[PDB]
């Protein structure tokens, strides 16, 4: 993209010898376009601005017709609006190509994208839907509207019918649609039903699927995306590095890889590899304290920089949403894990025995306020009473070892004068 | 209306759905295959 | 229009909140704040430096919410421990410890006239503690998901509170009645506060929409366009020109609150804001967050 | 297996403060997914690399994916599969130094293992856990092969 920046500079300057011409309206429409997907977004506004005043003047130029270049750069403008933190001044400017070319169709879908922000309930879900009864040919329109049921995945089984629609001749073939039925085919796995005969048969339909999307595109990298998802689910981790290799060497600036990557690491106990993956993915500038990926942070953390930080990240993510059963439950199983690491075997410091009591505390507390909630993990949460029973254990423990607290402090005494008298000797 | 025919016809579309799925650059399937078979004889 | 102080490294942890004067009473040149790190420094914005003049612990997580009381110079701090404790900014003591079990402890809500405190529950309502007495006084039957902010008017006399999907609940702390239910939002409402008049109220969703609506008819004043990432923190000046906006991109925009217009925009912070608060005058705006370093801004 | 090490990095400066050698020059790469520097010596006659190049880097303990540990000399006739088969610029190398942000109380967190490669100096400046089977004194291969993404 800086080749075509390069060559327009030059362009730019070559048609003021010749005579005092002003530039055309379309080269710069076209070098501001370049820039918009750069950087130097202000730069590409001053093109974009300067495009449409130049289109403007184009009174005589009927057969070039200005007022398509016009719509042109005041679409591309709205485009980098919506993008400059500023969906009012890109609302304004795409619903003034509506109020006069209504059988535009991406000026009608980049509008919904701006209100399926506050929500998916919004006028996004019906400008999605007006767009395709106008245009039912466009792959497009039509994809977006797979999209919406997205949101809610509750449209698991029955969204094969509305991806199957143009899957006619006509438009084969269509990787994105393919693809996302394999997808929506994925979202099938991860039950215990698999001894059942039936998930066996999901990973078969979607390797097959995957399968003729790469007879057809050995290219794709989405294709090995859910090959190396259904290795993995065949208990193939040895194995699906490599696969998971020539995705992540082809782009790896994609999240799904730094994730999926990251789940082998997990499991062969190298959480040193795994803990970067996940702040990696949490490097992008669209939030800060994700759930789901904390979910996956904490797996078999046993190590001192991996409890007392893996609550703090665990807080972190509390912070953001407390609302979950999971992170509370886990909060909980760290503590535990904590205290009996200083309870059992410690013969430790003296001020962490006092510590460890409050925390102890603090998640007995915490597992009868659990035990009263309705919903959970898709798991019922009956089990809290081994829990229960090892912070019975634990407050027993505690209060054995708080005495070998005491003891260590006489002992200390004595040693602080037992030195002290051999410093009056001297 | 001709608006549509006079700007649908000039315009460049450099990238779009597709080209998002596969790699800018050339990643066969020659190298992928053939841990995909050798993964179904152990079986 | 810039950044005095920079304080680097003010805490171990992550600031999740900032708390500063604005009234005369021992509480404008004091800054109070609540990191993750389980400190409730205490610092003294005297000669026009951050220096720390109390180090308050005791909680067992990190804190959550801190704010200076308006007819008051003494403070509280609330955490995810379900023990709020109340603090001293007279003699650096607690005051006592509210123990609002198991869990339902939230963002702190003084009264402006510094009698009440609203903490959220987790049920879904909004119990008003009492600041002298620590009983559960009065609690607001709104139930739903969540309070995910409750926020005091200057002269007390509405209420709102964020909801986990945007929804506004204009209470009335003079009878304790749900008035309106403002739902322009369905992003989780992170905070919001009032205006120093009581006359508009905005919102800050996950939208990055600054959707500025009124409160003496429930009404929406205009959207202003926000930040691309989630508003966090959201305060107005003291003389009632301006307000600023956290968000979670390193971008402290301070918006107008008559022409909807960004005056200006900081860039300092390497990470994320996490808490921003204007001064008694509305000079200097501290703001804290990842990056653990205050920075004083200065907009003469 | 082996692998000290393994990642993708990028050429971000080549030689910086000019260019002292003629068929040699630093490559300033930085890492992608562990944040890691790198300064590299390649003979850049050979194996030509230019700026905004891609490359995964590995560095092995041997070669051979068994890992049985090979002596240090040379004998091309050999039947046995590597790792060298799949990478395009292989070099042999000896860590001579292993720098770190240690204090006199607590441990480090960055490390900086210098490997030297025949003559050809390296540094891969890291986090302190990345660079564990790096130990000074040890034969260490380089195995990087370029990116064509």
């Amino acid at each position: 993209i800086q080749g075509a920046l390069s060559a327009y500079g030059t362009a730019t300057r070559i048609l003021q010898e010749k005579v005092q011409a002003d530039v055309p309206p379309e080269i710069l429409n076209n070098v501001g376009a370049l820039h918009f997907r750069l950087g130097n977004l202000g730069e590409a506004k001053k093109y974009f601005l300067a495009s449409l005043d130049r289109a403007k003047a184009e009174a005589e130029h009927d057969e070039h017709y200005y007022n398509a270049i016009s719509v042109t750069t005041s679409y591309n403008l709205a485009r980098l609006y919506e993008a400059m933190c500023e969906f009012h001044e890109a609302e304004k400017l795409y619903k003034n190509i509506l109020r006069e070319h209504p059988n535009y169709v991406d000026c009608y879908l980049r509008l919904g994208a701006m209100a399926r922000d506050k929500g998916n309930f919004y006028e996004a879900s019906d400008w999605f839907k007006e767009a395709l009864q106008i245009n039912q040919d466009h792959p497009d329109a039509w994809s977006l509207i797979g999209n919406l049921h997205l949101a809610k995945q509750e449209w698991g089984p029955g969204q094969k019918k509305f991806e199957r629609i143009l899957k006619q001749p006509s438009t084969q073939s269509d990787t994105y649609s393919m693809l996302a039925l394999g997808n929506v085919w994925l979202q099938t796995l991860h039950q215990p039903t698999r001894d059942r005969e039936k998930e066996k048969r999901h990973q078969d339909r979607a390797l097959a699927i995957y399968k003729q999307v790469l007879r057809n595109d050995a290219k794709n990298l989405y294709a090995a995306n859910g090959i190396g998802a259904v290795l993995a689910h065949k208990g193939y981790f040895r194995e699906a590095r490599d696969v998971f290799a020539q995705v992540r060497e082809a782009t790896a600036d994609i999240s799904d890889v730094w994730l999926n990557l990251a789940h082998i690491y997990v499991e062969q106990k190298q959480y040193i590899s795994a803990v970067q993956m996940y702040e990696n993915c949490l490097r992008k500038f669209y939030k800060h304290q994700n759930t789901e990926v904390v979910l996956y942070l904490a797996r078999a953390l046993f190590k001192c920089g991996k409890l007392q930080e893996c609550k703090q990240t665990l807080l972190k993510a509390r912070h953001v949403a407390p609302s979950d059963t999971v992170l509370m439950f886990n909060v909980a199983l760290v503590l535990q894990r904590l205290a009996t690491s200083v309870l059992k075997d410690e013969k430790s410091n003296l001020k962490e025995v006092l510590n460890a009591v409050k925390e102890l505390e603090l998640a007995h507390r915490y597992f009868s306020y659990l035990s009263k909630v309705g919903d959970k993990m898709r798991f019922d949460l009956a089990l809290a009473a081994t829990e229960a029973r090892q912070c019975s254990d634990l407050l027993s423990q505690a209060q054995y070892h708080v005495a070998r607290a005491r003891k260590q402090d006489e002992e200390e005494r004595e040693l602080r004068a037992k030195q002290e008298q051999e410093k009056e000797l001297l | 209306v001709d608006v549509t025919r006079d700007i649908v016809s000039r315009e460049r579309v450099w990238r779009t759905r597709t080209t998002i799925l596969q790699s800018t650059g050339k990643n066969f399937s020659k190298n992928i295959f053939a841990i995909l078979q050798s993964v179904k004889a152990r079986e | 229009y810039g950044i005095l102080f920079k304080q680097e490294q003010a805490h171990d942890d992550a600031i999740w909140s900032v708390a500063w004067g604005t009234n005369k009473k021992e509480n404008s040149e004091t800054v109070v704040t609540g990191s993750l790190d389980d400190l409730v420094k205490v610092w003294k914005w005297r000669d026009e430096r951050l220096d720390l003049q109390w180090s308050l612990e005791g909680h067992q997580l990190g804190v959550v919410s801190v704010d200076i009381s308006h007819t008051l110079p003494i403070a509280a701090s609330s955490s995810l421990d379900a023990h709020i404790r109340l603090w001293d900014l007279e003699n650096g003591k607690q005051i006592k410890s509210i123990d609002a079990g198991p869990v339902d402890a939230w963002t702190l809500a003084f009264s402006p006239d510094s009698q009440y405190l609203a903490t959220g529950t987790h049920v879904g309502k909004v119990n008003i503690f009492g600041v002298e007495s620590g009983k559960k006084e009065y609690s607001l039957d709104t139930r739903g998901k969540f309070i995910l902010s409750i926020a005091y008017s200057p002269d007390g006399k509405y209420l709102a509170s964020g909801a986990i999907d945007g929804i506004i609940n204009i209470f009335d702390i003079a009878t304790g009645k749900l008035l309106h239910t403002l739902e322009g939002h369905a992003m989780p409402i992170r905070s919001l506060t009032f205006s120093p008049d009581s006359q508009l109220l905005v919102t800050a969703s996950d939208d990055g929409y600054i959707k500025i609506y009124d409160v003496q008819h429930a009404n929406l004043a205009g959207t202003l366009s926000g930040h691309a990432s989630w508003v966090l923190n959201v305060a107005f000046c003291p003389d009632d020109t301006h307000f600023v906006s956290s968000s979670s991109d390193k971008s402290v925009k301070v918006w107008d609150v008559g022409t909807r217009t960004c005056v200006h925009t900081f860039f300092d912070h390497q990470d994320q804001v996490w808490g921003v608060k204007y001064n008694g005058n509305g000079s200097k705006i501290v703001s804290v967050g990842d990056d653990q370093e205050i920075h004083i801004y200065d907009c003469p | 297996a082996g692998i000290l090490f393994e990642d993708i990095f990028d050429v971000k400066d080549i030689d910086p403060e000019g260019k002292k050698f003629d068929r040699v020059s630093r490559l300033h790469c930085e890492s992608e997914s562990f944040k890691m520097d790198l300064i590299l010596d390649v003979n850049i006659q050979i194996y030509p690399v230019d700026l905004g190049d891609k490359f995964r880097l590995v560095i092995a303990s041997t070669l051979y994916e068994d890992g049985t540990l090979d002596d240090g000399e040379y004998n091309p006739t050999d039947d046995r599969p590597s790792r060298a088969d799949q990478f395009e610029y292989v070099m042999y190398g000896k860590v001579y130094r292993i720098e770190g942000d240690e204090t006199s109380t607590e441990a480090a967190t960055r490390l900086s293992a210098y490997v030297s490669y025949g003559g050809l100096l390296m540094r891969l400046q890291g986090d302190a856990n990345n660079l564990h089977g790096f130990e000074v004194d040890s034969r260490v291969y380089l195995l990087m092969k370029k990116l064509a993404f």
